[PDB]
């Protein structure tokens, strides 16, 4: 499964 | 933007056997950017009902795609894969050699 | 064997033809098992291998929620990248992102990844230490700035070491039938008369899983690394893979040449001659 959190470039 | 031209392989899923059902594959890889026209041709006419896998990419970020369709080979029918890409001045056509 | 899990993302802007196209796929080794295409009607992440269909509805609601927010995030980021590079809104651009982990026979992390590409060129990447970044330019330095002040490395590292390995190990159990079985290649040597003067010998390998394989044409036991034709490894379409290696040989000196096949599905490396 995928990581919950991403971050804006 | 560094644009890369697709490598093209047209080949059947199993070794071709005249009269036996098979799958015809057009494997395009190595290209950028991702927009691509890919058609499988049967004696020069575009085959309807061609499926395609989902856009994916290799380690170097170049894209690859598989187009495929049910077919049953005959000896007199010639198959080909036509591919148009930004890198291409004219659509490239690779005919299907069952030797390859 | 040695196993891996990767999630691939592509966002492709198309100014004047709606929102950017977002496609993402997930892989365990060379097996595709999830997909999410934003151009699908009412998009959810869908299964693409039988061993993931068993996951409950909460699994799939959580995956679809993630894919949607990611697609939103790349919509912001695509506009942000236009600022960082002083570009026009007229053009089409591409944001790629791959992250995932490698594990060994032990099930322990061998390596974690999380790297970005913009218009086909490396942008920012998490380094193998999972705690430092490599910025490809002064635009990606703006991100390395924003991501160092957020301790993104710490949070990627938490994911890549924990959950990534957790769930890959789980999938290797749910799909051990296929994920843990290697299909050995079926091998044959073909002989192609081109002209009166020479013929081509083609070393085939078909129906093998995984995709990792090495085909080598040796002349007198010496590798013809330079004069050997070698196609990129291609998908058969039923999960297995094909490849061939070929050399143009003079008629008569054929029996000097050996083809060596290496694949984890094979006990011993193979030694193949052209046999009439
Ligand atoms: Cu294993
Ligand atoms: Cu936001
Ligand atoms: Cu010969």
């Amino acid at each position: 499964r995928r990581k919950w959190r991403r971050w804006h470039l | 933007m560094i644009q890369r031209t697709p490598k093209i392989q047209v080949y059947s899923r199993h070794p071709a056997e005249n009269g036996k059902s098979n799958f015809l594959n057009c494997y395009v890889s190595g290209f950028h950017p991702s927009d691509i026209e890919v058609d499988l041709l049967k004696n020069g006419e575009r085959i309807e009902k061609v499926e395609h896998s989902d856009l994916s990419f290799s380690k170097d970020w170049s894209f690859y795609l598989l187009y495929y369709t049910e077919f049953t080979p005959t000896e007199k029918d010639e198959y080909a894969c036509r591919v148009n890409h930004v890198t291409l001045s004219q659509p490239k056509i690779v005919k299907w050699d069952r030797d390859m | 064997g040695s196993h891996s899990m990767r999630y691939f993302h592509t966002s492709v802007s198309r100014p004047g033809r709606g929102e950017p196209r977002f496609i993402t796929v997930g892989y365990v080794d060379d097996t595709l098992f999830v997909r999410f295409d934003s151009d699908a009607a009412s998009p959810r992440e869908e299964p693409r291998a039988p061993w993931i269909e068993q996951e409950g509805p909460e699994y799939w609601d959580r995956e679809t929620q993630i894919c949607k927010a990611k697609a939103q995030t790349d919509r912001e980021d695509l506009r942000t990248l236009l600022r960082y590079y002083n570009q026009s809104e007229a053009g089409s651009h591409t944001l790629q992102n791959m992250y995932g982990c490698d594990v060994g026979p032990d099930g322990r992390l061998l390596r974690g990844y999380h790297q970005h590409a913009y218009d086909g060129k490396d942008y920012i990447a998490l380094n193998e230490d999972l705690s430092s970044w490599t910025a490809a330019d002064t635009a990606a330095q703006i991100t390395q700035r924003k991501w160092e002040a957020a301790r993104v490395a710490e949070q990627l590292r938490a994911y890549l070491e924990g959950e990534c390995v957790e769930w890959l190990r789980r999938y290797l159990e749910n799909g051990k039938e296929t994920l843990q079985r290697a299909d050995p290649p079926k091998t044959h040597v073909t002989h192609h008369p081109i002209s009166d003067h020479e013929a081509t010998l083609r070393c085939w390998a078909l129906g093998f899983y995984p995709a990792e394989i090495t085909l080598t044409w040796q002349r007198d036991g010496e590798d013809q690394t330079q004069d050997t034709e070698l196609v990129e490894t291609r998908p058969a379409g039923d999960r297995t893979f094909q490849k061939w290696a070929a050399v143009v040989v003079p008629s008569g000196e054929e029996q000097r040449y050996t083809c060596h096949v290496q694949h984890e599905g094979l006990p011993k490396p193979l030694t193949l001659r052209w046999e009439p």
